[PDB]
């Protein structure tokens, strides 16, 4: 698959 | 080193730390955001509200530090520094604690809407923390929403260790300290706790993750119990059978509660939209969460059975999940305790050696 990269907070 | 004037009690710290505000208040302590120039990374500083005025919390904070030393992971945070700003032992009497600053604690995201994968991350993470201090047998007992912080990319670490430690015969009389609204049942009821009483609190967490709202509101620990077994069914004789002599009246006169199908609990929609990528889909969470939201302190998941659990599953890399676990020397033992004086000193063996 793949893994988030980001996190928009 | 200088200082400067916030709230109450002033601050202490190192020249390497400008530009210093705070940004936590804090139950044992508290902490700033200042800039170590030295070294290029605003860091987070933390001093201990608490330092040994008492008995029953420089025990904590000792058992903080130590833990502190012998930590080390991705998901678990860790010790940038520490310092005192007294000059013999005598004048001793404040530790402060310096540490990588993240982008914000959980209890942001947590009114976010996350789209699994980055949760499925999270938890994982979360997830992995934990697993560390438990296969070197240790427990957090405190892990919640407001301890855990992360770094605008899904990155994802758990802080404080200042009660954290390991046990089995032991009770609490004091959970005036375990943030209730994730404080799990061994704990609640004076009974006694594995190891594992810290998933608990990560459920209460995936509920506060997928709901927005707190799990188990408690208006004083006693309504905590009436608002869970309200929400999870009157636990079986089994579990009855297992308490203290006297909370069992009460546990049982209480009025025996229906309790919920989590297909009920936690119906799809507060579940991030179905976007499938692979395992991960809404029956999924909830799946897990049936696993770790359990009364019973017997029949709860585990952490070596979470990581490897479909919703976690994918991204278990062992470079991470299966970390040769931290060790420590001897001076930990958690149930005995040595005087309110030597405990001090036993500190000043720590500020002093680190650095
Ligand atoms: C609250 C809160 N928000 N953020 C961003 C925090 C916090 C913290 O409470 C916090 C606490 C320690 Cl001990 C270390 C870092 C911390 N960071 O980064």
């Amino acid at each position: 698959p793949k893994r988030p990269t980001t996190l928009n907070l | 080193f200088y200082s400067v004037e916030i709230g109450d009690s002033t601050f202490t710290v190192l020249k390497r730390y400008q530009n210093l505000k705070p940004i936590g208040s804090g139950a044992q302590g508290i902490v700033c955001a200042a800039y170590d120039a030295i070294l290029e990374r605003n860091v987070a500083i933390k001093k201990l509200s608490r330092p040994f005025q008492n008995q029953t919390h420089a025990k904590r904070a000792y058992r903080e530090l130590v833990l502190m030393k012998c930590v080390n992971h991705k998901n678990i945070i860790g010790l940038l520094n520490v310092f005192t700003p007294q000059k013999s032992l005598e004048e001793f009497q404040d530790v402060y604690i310096v540490m990588e600053l993240m982008d914000a604690n959980l209890c942001q995201v947590i009114q976010m809407e996350l789209d699994h994968e980055r949760m499925s991350y999270l938890l994982y993470q979360m997830l992995c923390g934990i697993k560390h201090l438990h296969s070197a047998g240790i427990i957090h007992r405190d892990l919640k929403p407001s301890n855990i912080v992360v770094k605008s990319d899904c990155t994802l670490k758990i802080l404080d260790f200042g009660l954290a430690r390991t046990a089995g015969t032991s009770f609490m009389m004091e959970p005036e300290v375990v943030t209730r609204y994730y404080r799990a049942p061994e704990v609640i009821l004076g009974m006694g706790y594995k190891e594992n009483v810290d998933l608990w609190s990560v459920g209460c967490i995936m509920g506060e993750m997928v709901c927005h709202k707190i799990l188990f509101p408690g208006r004083d620990y006693i309504d905590q119990w009436n608002k869970v077994i309200e929400q999870l069914g009157t636990p079986c004789p089994e579990f009855m059978k297992k308490l203290q002599p006297t909370v069992r009246t009460y546990v049982e006169n209480r009025p025996k509660y229906a309790g919920y199908s989590f297909e009920k609990l936690f119906p799809d929609v507060l579940f991030p939209a179905d976007s499938e990528h692979n395992k991960l889909k809404a029956s999924q969470a909830r799946d897990l969460l049936s696993k770790m939201l359990v009364i019973d302190a017997s029949k709860r998941i585990s952490v070596d059975e979470a990581l490897q659990h479909p919703y976690i599953n994918v991204w278990y890399d062992p470079s991470e999940a299966e970390a040769p676990p931290p060790k420590i020397p001897d001076k930990q033992l958690d149930e005995r305790e040595h005087t309110i004086e030597e405990w001090k000193e036993l500190i000043y063996k720590e500020v002093m050696d680190l650095e």
